[PDB]
């Protein structure tokens, strides 16, 4: 029952947002960054992008893919050509709506680039990234065999669970490859099946709402001073910062969110066995941490005199 | 918390104003003096007298169902034991409360 | 069985591969077990 | 920036305090965004810094658990008893060995 | 029980009138204006299929 789950994202376009490292400099990204959560444990983070997965450039499902907008025209590429490190890189596990779901390394920043044919897209934000271990013992690499705490990590599937992200209107995305030039006059050439709307200030005040025509205006000698938006009344977009909205109430559902943090089991280490020396009323530890390892005692009395303590190196403790 | 952000309203020579919804912590400013940007160009024509509206509000993260910490207050507790009583060889084993 | 992560599909062999790749269309498990029972 | 910041009443109960310190902030020149400056979230402060927990710090060597909140087999005090019984459990001497 | 709105026309939230491969941007004014609704996800997922 996965189609039941991908059809609500059905009712959603991808966007391009304001990423503040590109390749080269500043730009407009098809795969700019909203969030990171880092919250799971063992190295999970989800990433709510500007991109949507798990559909195709129409609307129906295809199985890896990203989705994303370049100018308008809404395009796809399959998932292994999409990558993203922290420090080192990230694995992709699965996406699902405009949510991604990687096995990352801690960092203090994400960055996700795809390759197109001689145009390289990547999208740098300053966003914390951290490793969460299980346990008293703390690795960064999980380990091969152990035992089982229980732990808290981002599920796998995008099962619809009780939390929402609220989806708008989108608004009135600017454009200027409509407006042209005439021999003498300014063009407005709106595309096809999508109605346009002009506002021009070379009359007096000039404001119009087109329809599938290459329509002329006169009075208008500069296409500096008309500005030709675009207007799609369905396609949802999430409600971003990145983006402008739409005029009167705004609002047009809301969608779930899928990879949410689940209740698991987590394998930890365990750490070598400590050498006990007996004595009379006291007992002496030799410690061979192989990674840092807390130590916590505690006495059965009034008062327990608790000690507690981060060790790493080779200690003795009386 | 997940601090939540309604997208900017932006009039192009005009004056827009702080309609406020009561959300927690539900901050609002309106900003004179702006000339944005989209991919598509430029957004106003206008140079000056251009307006744009911030408003920000918290609510609470989507993994907060599994991801919380309840606050109590206790007092008077209640001490309960599992004996297991043998009176002249006849033997239960019963919660009693003491 | 059951997998340790709550979103994952368990496989023939014991692989876990996540619950939205079962009956997907494209084969991830050893001898398709992911493509069984559709 | 502390324990406590966000306030729900429940954990569904769709009404929360907030008091997150935001504050909002002026864009940048030629670009839509909302700018904003608050304090960090209080929980996760509270969770790095967590003296431990009365599982281990608890005196007379208590266990504490969970789904009822409760202690274990704290070692202090004394449980004082009652007998009841009745006549029929008294057998006579000659009846057992001497 | 639990009753939908896209005009003075009470509906139950399982048997929505319009789905989404038939219309566009009718579905989506009919989920705009019931997102105060506990039954809005039956809504929802009766929305979209047909
Ligand atoms: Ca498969």
């Amino acid at each position: 029952s996965t189609e039941e789950l991908f059809n609500e994202y059905k009712l959603t376009r991808p966007y391009m947002a304001r990423c503040i490292r590109c390749a080269v400099g500043s730009c407009h990204s098809p795969i700019a960054i909203e969030a990171v959560k880092s919250d799971g444990h063992d190295g999970y983070v989800r990433l709510q992008t500007s991109s949507q997965y798990g559909l195709d450039s129409s609307g129906n499902l295809k199985g890896r893919t990203m989705r994303y907008d370049m100018h308008g025209t809404i395009k796809e590429i399959p998932l292994h050509q999409v990558s993203l490190y922290t420090s080192r890189p990230c694995h992709i596990v699965d996406g699902h709506g405009y949510f991604l779901l990687a096995r990352c390394p801690a960092g203090d920043s994400i960055t996700m680039e795809f390759k197109k044919d001689s145009v390289r897209h990547s999208c740098s934000v300053p966003y914390e990234v951290k490793f969460n271990p299980v346990g008293r013992e703390l690795y960064t690499h999980p380990p091969e065999h152990g035992v089982e705490q229980a732990c808290q990590v981002y599920a796998h599937d995008a099962q619809n669970r009780g939390a929402y992200v609220e989806m708008h209107l989108p608004g009135s995305e600017v454009d200027s490859s409509l407006v042209s030039l005439s021999g003498s006059s300014v063009t407005v050439t709106p595309p096809d099946g999508t109605s346009a709307l002009v506002e021009c200030e070379c009359g007096g005040t000039k404001i119009s709402e087109t329809i599938n025509k290459t329509k002329q205006f006169s009075q208008c000698t500069k296409k500096e001073q008309c500005r030709a938006y675009r207007l799609q009344n369905d396609k949802w977009v999430y409600n971003s910062d990145k983006l402008p909205k739409a005029a009167g109430a705004t609002l047009k559902g809301k969608l779930h969110v899928p990879f949410l943090l689940a209740d698991g089991k987590c394998t930890v280490p365990l750490a070598p066995e400590p050498m006990i020396t007996f004595g009379f009323r006291s007992v002496s530890l030799k410690l061979h941490p192989k990674n840092p390892t807390y130590l916590i005692t505690r006495q059965l009395a009034d008062e327990p005199h608790y000690t507690h303590e981060l060790i790493s190196e080779p200690a003795v403790r009386n | 918390y997940k601090t939540g952000m309604d997208s900017p309203a932006i009039k192009c020579c005009g004056s827009q104003e702080c309609t406020p919804t009561y959300r927690p912590d539900e901050q609002c400013k309106v900003f004179t003096g702006v000339y944005p940007f989209m991919w598509g160009g430029a957004y106003c024509f206008c140079d000056t007298e251009n307006t744009q509206v911030s408003k920000a509000y918290v609510m609470k993260s989507d993994d907060c169902l599994a991801d919380h910490a309840e606050a109590y207050k206790a007092h008077t507790a209640s001490v309960q034991a599992f004996l297991n009583i043998t009176v002249g060889e006849h033997s239960i084993v019963t919660t009693v409360y003491v | 069985n059951e997998c340790n992560i709550p979103g994952n599909f368990m496989c023939s062999n014991g692989r876990c591969i996540p619950g939205a790749w079962q009956c997907d269309g494209l084969p991830d498990c050893f001898d398709k077990s992911d493509e069984k029972e559709c | 920036g502390a324990f406590g910041d966000i306030q729900s009443r429940t954990v569904s109960s769709s009404d929360l305090y907030a008091n997150t310190n935001l504050v909002l902030q002026r864009p940048k020149a030629g670009a839509i965004h909302v700018p904003y400056t608050q304090a960090p979230s209080g929980f996760e402060q509270w969770k790095k810094d967590k003296a431990p927990s009365l599982k281990f710090t608890a005196p007379f060597g208590c266990e504490i658990y969970t789904n009822p909140i409760r202690a274990e087999n704290c070692a202090v005090g004394s449980i004082p008893l009652a007998f009841d019984i009745p006549d029929a459990l008294f057998t006579r001497v000659s009846e057992t060995p001497t | 029980t639990t009753m939908c709105l896209l005009a003075n026309v009470t509906f139950p939230c399982a048997q929505p009138p319009i789905c989404y491969d038939r219309k566009p941007a009718e579905t989506l004014a009919m989920l705009s204006v019931n997102v105060d609704n506990p039954g809005y996800d039956e809504l929802l997922e009766a929305a979209v299929k047909c």
